């Protein structure tokens, strides 16, 4: 069954790249736009603003390897690796012209490879809420005065012994809550049926290590993008993150400016991590605003 | 962000006030909300804090007297004092800290002057 | 039954304090020397210090209340509520002459209310691995190049809706070796048999949430310490910490000599966080040094 | 801590050289340990890593070739190395990273030379 409701005028279907079968949902007609979910999260996240880019845009959402309705990846879950697919899929509904990339939290660690690799292949760039892994997040605090960080769970995702799929299998509906809504300043939208149907989806084996493998291999990637950040990013850029308790504030724009030549950010008030969801109207609005001019 | 305290004045000992903020933000964007008060040449101090879940931290000697609360209906912030005594006078201001990824933001009203004599 | 097996020439005992029932392991004679165990662990930590220090001084071991075989406390777990009970158990056997104190991990955190309050009562002061409770364990990193850090478990048992509790239960045994051999840098000595022993005794209920709420209320302890180390600590003190993986290093001498004006600081090298366990030879040395002085 | 590297010398392609580290504390105390080589002007690289725990980590035109391993009965480290080429042309150094609550040590030999002519 499908796992999310999908959108009128929109179509869920599955690809097979690079010997990993990749489950997307796809409408709208035009050049392409490509949006990546992040962690805890599947292609639905966007669901509010696929139909509105629909009216301009050829519009994919994938759900990332071993998430959503996706097949794990073959070759590994650091972000090189993973870009590869995302790449890959992108290219099979825009072979000959470039597309726009919108990416979400670790959508951001598997895309920016692709993107630094494949320049030309880029038109326009929207990267929100999370940092791109570098050595800069080895300096964010384990512990506050506000209490429990935002960030605790980097080293208990990425422990080397599966300690998270072990803990948190059986209690995944119960973490998933607390890990959304601590990360939330717009708590009201994430309703009981909503976490339902991410924890249904997050909770399934595979997936479960999936998520917690993108966090085991971020040294990897801090690794691979030391490399490639010799390489600065020239096409039109634009950054969003949230304001509120469990945003990144101006850490994501102040990021960005050491990886990209052009580029605008917005951080929006009273809105935490997770922007479509928490303040759609406004993110929206910028989104289609920036990938229209 | 923004925030607007009233609800101060001048009152005798034993009488009540009720303090309240306005937040230009959405209040479950705030982390906490602590009220400070600062006496002519005392130390600062915290006299009621609210985390967004509901986690209170008072002041020792205000325990039983003032109780801070959040209004997320009108996106306000208030703190009931009852049975002020002159130790109680005092600029209160009110403190949202926002707790962010890298660092934690750090906002204040301009205050409002409570005096009991 | 017993938890742990006791030594020979020692008892194990309950004294009734403040309405709490405290657990501790009592032998030797002389002039009295407390020793504070810390977390995931019990008064045996120090079952091979206490023959030793037993020849010259009248020895106790009291398991933390709701830890080992103590109850949990009526008040909280915050420093200040904490060290109430710890310093009344040893003036009960101390009444006319101070005693010496030996702590470890959040052993720390329980007594230094009492040391700083009640100076007189203190002899001399031994303090090994963990920061005394103030902002400047908000600097500590959360994740790191090396991969999961030594301190994200702050956050995750602080969490105020019991997470901790909630993942761990069922768990516990798992976690703990997890967490033990994580800190360490001898990790031979915890052996299956050891590691069964800690565990069972924390996996009591009560004791897996006072476990954490001692976490719960670590910013509560953060700001009791502000206004307490506006008093320096005059009596003689020694600071040890494990300078191999899992360890202090030099931070916990460096943090002691804002506290106190008389401090010696030794860095074990090729130790983590369980000296007694890790070291004991070393470690007995030193502390059976500075205390007979 | 101190470290002392061993086994470098001249050699033809095709051959194959054993390096090994001597480590004065306790190796399960040492987080990662970690092989680095410099070849004159170029940048320095990291040949092969080995966690406490095992994991490794190997750059990609060694893998295949070079081994690195630890002996906690000698208390060494190793770095086995065949078919060697004279792309490997190097001083070969070991670095010690240690884990600490606050902070991460770092300690290094002074290296030995590996020359493939």
């Amino acid at each position: 069954a499908e796992e999310f409701p999908v959108p009128n005028g929109f179509e869920s279907a599955y690809r097979e790249v690079d010997g990993v079968k990749l489950h997307y949902v796809k409408g709208g007609q035009g050049p392409l736009v490509m949006l990546v979910h992040g962690f805890g999260q599947t292609w639905y996240e966007w669901h509010q603003l696929m139909p509105e880019l629909a009216k301009r845009f050829t519009v994919i959402a994938p759900d990332l390897p071993g998430l959503g309705q996706s097949e794990p990846p073959k070759t590994g879950y650091s972000g090189e690796q993973v870009a590869v697919y995302l790449h890959k899929l992108a290219r099979q509904f825009s072979p000959d012209r470039p597309f726009d990339l919108v990416a979400h939290d670790i959508g951001i660690w598997n895309t920016y490879p692709m993107v630094v690799k494949n320049q030309a292949d880029i038109a326009r760039l929207v990267y929100m809420e999370a940092p791109i892994p570098d050595a800069r997040i080895y300096r964010f605090p384990a512990f506050t005065a506000q209490g429990e960080s935002l960030v605790w769970h980097f080293s208990f995702f990425a422990a080397d012994d599966r300690l998270a799929e072990t803990l948190i299998a059986g209690k995944e509906r119960f973490f998933l809550e607390h890990f959304i809504k601590s990360h939330a300043s717009n708590t009201e939208v994430f309703s009981e049926r909503l976490l339902d149907l991410y924890a249904r989806s997050y909770a399934k084996p595979h997936s479960l290590n999936a998520s917690f493998e993108y966090y085991r291999a971020l040294n990897e990637s801090v690794r691979q993008n030391a490399e490639l950040a010799k390489t600065r990013l020239q096409m039109p850029t634009m950054t969003l993150a949230g304001g509120g308790h469990g945003g990144m504030g101006t850490f994501q724009l102040e990021q960005m400016k050491a990886y990209a030549e052009d580029v605008e950010g917005h951080v929006l008030p009273g809105c935490g991590h997770w922007l479509p969801e928490e303040c759609a109207a406004p993110m929206n609005r910028l989104v289609i605003d920036f990938l229209s001019r | 962000v923004k925030l607007q305290e009233s609800g101060g004045g001048l009152v005798q000992p034993g009488e009540s006030l009720t303090l309240s903020c306005a937040v230009s933000v959405r209040l479950s964007g705030i982390t906490t909300m602590g009220w400070y008060r600062q006496a002519p040449g005392k130390q600062r101090e915290m006299v009621a804090s609210i985390s967004r879940g509901g986690s209170t931290v008072y002041l020792d000697s205000v325990k039983g007297r003032f109780t801070v609360s959040r209004d997320n209906t009108k996106n306000t912030v208030k703190l009931q004092m009852n049975s002020l005594k002159p130790e109680d006078t005092a600029i209160y201001y009110c403190n949202a800290k926002i707790l962010l990824v890298a660092s934690t933001d750090d906002y204040w009203g301009q205050g409002t002057q409570v005096t009991v004599s």
